[PDB]
């Protein structure tokens, strides 16, 4: 439960960038075709 | 000194006045065109053409 891992060591909160991640259909309304 | 409990009782009497009566309030929320809607009276569905 509360119990540490041993071996576990900590790392700086280091950054990734992202290319395309982000991107989904808004809601159920279906477009095809278009430019929304 | 600037400290007041703000948490406090709404009087309820059966012999107090309209002003005073409670009055149950229900607050019907909807919301419009954002998901298939489950709710819908009962309206006899028709054929299709
Ligand atoms: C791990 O050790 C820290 C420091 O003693 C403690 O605060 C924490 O509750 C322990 N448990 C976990 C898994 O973080």
């Amino acid at each position: 439960q509360c119990v540490n891992l041993t071996t576990r060591t900590q790392l700086p909160p280091a950054y990734t960038n992202s290319f395309t991640r982000g991107v989904y259909y808004p809601d159920k309304v279906f477009r095809s075709s278009v430019l929304h | 000194f600037n400290c007041y409990f703000p948490l406090q009782s709404y009087g309820f009497q059966p012999t107090n006045g309209v002003g005073y009566q409670p009055y149950r309030v229900v607050v019907l929320s909807f919301e419009l065109l954002h998901a298939p809607a489950t709710v819908c009276g009962p309206k006899k569905s028709t054929n299709l053409v």
